[PDB]
């Protein structure tokens, strides 16, 4: 269907030790294809995605250059920003920046975002419009009445409905076989006595692509959120994902319970009854 | 493909 | 404030004793990002563990994978000991196969 292209960024102040750390992820959909790392000994962006391997040693030479600007740019905006909540250099602080866009199933712009956030919390975002900005706070009017007179929602805007859309769809198209690709949950329930009264049943999806899924529960058609447990999706470690959910039944009366598995990749949801 | 140079807060 | 980690430990497959498989401790939700986690066998930490880089959901909190190939048996206990600046102690997750 559509698809996604983003960037993640995460720098730490280490106050007492050394420079703040600076970590960059890049991801297309679900799958990460590239790192930065600026404790790592290359001190370049590095592959993490076997179809992002193909690109020729300019496209490194140029994200490692504009992401390492991008990681000088961050250690001083911590200084800033510690400056401007008048916090002390004792503690450590943490600015993430997200940014990307989505493209359509025709593959054509749907989307783009940028949004920075200090210590957890949101900072500044760049408007759906790419043209303005809304600030989450004082200190971050300051910073955008400097980008608007910067007119950096330009320099993203350009970029966010350009490169950003051109390189992802180079990116789906290089990378067809993994990412163009929709695997369908491998299903299936467990069942263990809790007691004489009482049993779990837990309702497995397994190996899906991509991560997005619903795992709901029925009694008698009914919706069931009271007794039932939902993990958070997670990571099987070869590209795929898993999660599960849980009810606790009374004894005898398993088959009134139904799990219901939506997914991309199944043409009709699951209905699982043990 | 990252961004180009970004300003500073 | 400080957001603790959800701790999740599994198989990347249904466990099957002598069979090769991967022992995964997922951490998400958490914040800030230093954190550590460790591989435990019988208690013991295990020596070569990988984990993912670095990333994080759209409401700011981290989430990393640690990870380490493993052939599960009868006798063998897993866990997954956690540090974060939210615990007051490690906290250790137990492997169990259907969780």
């Amino acid at each position: 269907g559509s698809h996604s292209m983003r960037y993640f960024y995460t720098s730490v102040s280490r106050p007492g030790r050394g420079e703040p750390r600076f970590i960059a992820v890049g991801y297309v959909d679900d799958t990460q294809f590239v790192r930065f790392d600026s404790d790592a000994a290359s001190q370049r962006m590095e592959p993490r995605a076997p179809w992002i391997e193909q690109e020729g040693p300019e496209y490194w030479d140029r994200n490692t250059r504009n992401v390492k600007a991008h990681s000088q740019t961050d250690r001083a905006n911590l200084g800033t920003l510690r400056g401007y909540y008048n916090q002390s250099e004792d503690g450590s602080h943490t600015i993430q920046r997200m940014y990307g866009c989505d493209v359509g199933p025709d593959g054509r712009f749907l989307r783009g975002y940028q949004q920075d956030a200090y210590d957890g919390k949101d900072y500044i975002a760049l408007n759906e419009d790419l043209r303005s900005w809304t600030a989450a706070d004082m200190a971050a009017q300051i910073t955008q009445r400097k980008w608007e007179t910067a007119h950096e929602a330009e320099q993203w805007r350009a970029y966010l409905e350009g490169r950003c859309v051109e390189w992802l769809r180079r990116y789906l198209e290089n990378g067809k076989e993994t990412l163009q690709r929709t695997d369908a949950p491998k299903t299936h329930m467990t069942h263990h006595a809790v007691s004489d009264h009482e049993a779990t049943l837990r309702c497995w999806a397994l190996s899906f692509y991509p991560a997005e899924i619903t795992l709901t529960w029925q009694r008698d058609g009914e919706d069931q959120t009271q007794d039932t447990e939902l993990v958070e999706t997670r990571p099987a470690g070869d590209g795929t994902f898993q999660k599960w959910a849980s009810v606790v039944v009374p004894s005898g009366q398993e088959q009134r319970y139904t799990c219901h598995v939506q997914h991309e990749g199944l043409p009709k949801p699951l209905t699982l009854r043990w | 493909d990252v961004m180009t140079y970004i300003h500073s807060m | 404030i400080q957001r603790t980690p959800k701790i999740q430990v599994y198989s990347r497959h249904p466990a099957e004793n002598g069979k090769s498989n991967f022992l995964n401790c997922y951490v998400s939700g958490f914040h800030p990002s230093d954190i550590e986690v460790d591989l435990l066998k019988n208690g013991e930490r295990i020596e070569k563990v990988e984990h993912s880089d670095l990333s994080f959901s759209k409401d700011w909190s981290f989430y990393l994978l640690y990870y380490t190939e493993f052939t599960p048996t009868e006798k063998d206990e897993y866990a997954c000991r956690v540090n974060h600046v939210t615990l007051s102690q490690p906290k250790i997750v137990k492997w169990d196969r259907d969780m």
